[PDB]
């Protein structure tokens, strides 16, 4: 089974080295962050 | 993520501000003129007057 810390926010599991194989595969899988968006902007008005 | 949010608006809103000068120019132009002439009469005997 699975656990975590966000202490560290580390994946922690309990089970297989299967479970550690496929589960060192999901360790990486989602460890991507996205890029910024420019969920924000700063728009310089011209005239009005 | 909010951080390096913040700091990128905070960036864009520190620029340099620009400065003008302004100049007002006013321009007053009088002129005049007036003629003012004519003759009156008078008599304060038997009083009469023009």
């Amino acid at each position: 089974k699975f656990v975590a810390d966000e202490r560290t926010n580390s994946i922690l599991i309990s089970g297989d080295p299967k479970v550690r194989e496929r589960l060192k595969r999901l360790i990486k899988q989602l460890d991507v962050e996205m890029a910024a968006k420019g969920n924000n902007r700063v728009v310089y008005l011209k005239y009005a | 993520d909010i951080m390096n949010a913040m700091l990128e608006v905070i960036g864009q809103l520190d620029i340099r501000r620009a400065q003008v000068l302004i100049e007002a120019l006013i321009v007053e132009m009088a002129e005049g003129d007036g003629i003012n002439l004519g003759v009156q009469w008078g008599s304060l005997e038997s009083g009469s007057v023009i």
